[PDB]
Formats: C-alpha cells, structure tokens, sequence
C-alpha cells in the first residue's frame, strides 16, 4: 500500500 | 512395492499441509520420514535456503539430494496409477534449482558480464532484480561502493564477489555469504 | 538417528 523505496538500476553502463 | 526403501527424507521451510501430504506419500512409499536432520537423512526436501537444515546440508553434506517440494507427490502419483518407475525414482527431474527463492542484484559490475550474470541467475531458478529493494537476497557487487551497495548495507542485505554465485552453481545449493565478502 | 539439526519450532 505505502510507497516503496527502490534503488534503481545503473543507467550509465561500461563495457569491462 | 516399497520404492523408496532405504530413503530417508527430511523437510526444511517446508508449511504444514504440504509437509503432511509428503510424510504421508513418502511413509506409504517406503521411506522413513524424520522432522529433525538425523545423520541418515538422504534428500532434504527444501521450501527455501535460509534455513539451519539447509545451511547444514550446503556445508556439510553433499551427498544428501536437496528437492523440491513436487517430488514426492509426482512420484507418489507415478506409483500409485501402477506406471513404470526406474531406478532414478525421478530424483534427477525433481532436484530443487540451485537460486530457488534468491532474488539476486548487481552493482559496479561491467558488461557482457552483468548481463551474463543476470542470465545465470535466471537459469538456476532464482529472480533477477535490476533495481534493489528490502526483499533482494543478494546483491553482487564489482566494488564496495555506490548506492546499491549502500542501501543493501543499511537494509541488512548480503553483499557478495560474483565467486558466490558460481559456486553455488557448481554446488548445486546456495553457499553462504560471509565466505564471498568483497 | 543422530540429530545434526533440530525440527524448526512452530
């Protein structure tokens, strides 16, 4: 029901 | 006739309906049926791996067969219409997936190998979660920084090196994480 | 048996 807190995915990905 | 003779079958996170329609299938079947982890259990059937009897099992014992809850009433059915069985007693069918109930993260980690995580994670059961929220169970981490890593820190979430997750697969059972520290 | 883990308590 309440809000839930997320941490999102990495946007800015590299290449090893 | 007693196709489970000489089986000795415990259950671990497993809830009590299910667990009495397996003691009952599995007594009928010829096994014994033992609620504590006895030192002749053979198979642990597994409703989750944060468990004492699991984690005992994963360190200890890995002769000890870790299945899924479907075994024993699929094979119960088998026996019971007066189908065929051999001698695998569909073990090997009904093994329990390695990341069964792991809902696993990444962080800090470079592709193609974060991708190739994901894909494993997903082959051996477990759940994929590009976001981290309180229910991950772990997060693999490259580095020990960044928010993810924060977060899973102040959330109590394991936080391991990606050698936890291939030795679980190669374990066949989810290993602990104070052993995979970054 | 010998018991190597206790029955999870209800």
């Amino acid at each position: 029901g309440y809000g839930e807190v997320l941490v999102p995915e990495t946007v800015a990905q590299h290449r090893t | 006739s007693k196709p489970l003779k000489g089986f000795v079958i415990c259950c671990t996170s497993i809830d009590l309906k299910q667990r009495t329609e397996i003691s009952t299938k599995a007594t009928k079947l010829g096994a014994a049926y033992r609620s504590d982890f006895t030192k002749d259990v053979t198979h642990l059937i597994a409703g989750d791996f944060d468990t004492p009897k699991y984690k005992f099992a994963a360190k200890s014992r890995p002769d000890i067969k870790i299945m899924s809850s479907e075994w024993i009433p699929v094979l119960y059915e088998s026996w019971v219409q007066g189908e065929d069985l051999d001698d695998g007693l569909l073990v090997d069918k009904h093994l329990l997936p390695t990341l069964f109930k792991c809902r696993v993260c990444l962080t800090n980690i470079g592709q193609p190998e974060r991708s190739r995580i994901e894909n494993y994670v997903l082959k051996h059961g477990g759940t994929f979660c590009p976001d981290l929220t309180r229910d991950v169970t772990h997060l693999i981490a490259g580095t020990s920084s960044g928010r993810k890593y924060e977060y899973a820190l102040k959330w109590k979430i394991n936080v391991v090196c990606v050698e936890w997750l291939w030795q679980s697969i190669q374990r066949n059972a989810v290993l602990e994480p104070q052993y995979f520290q970054l």
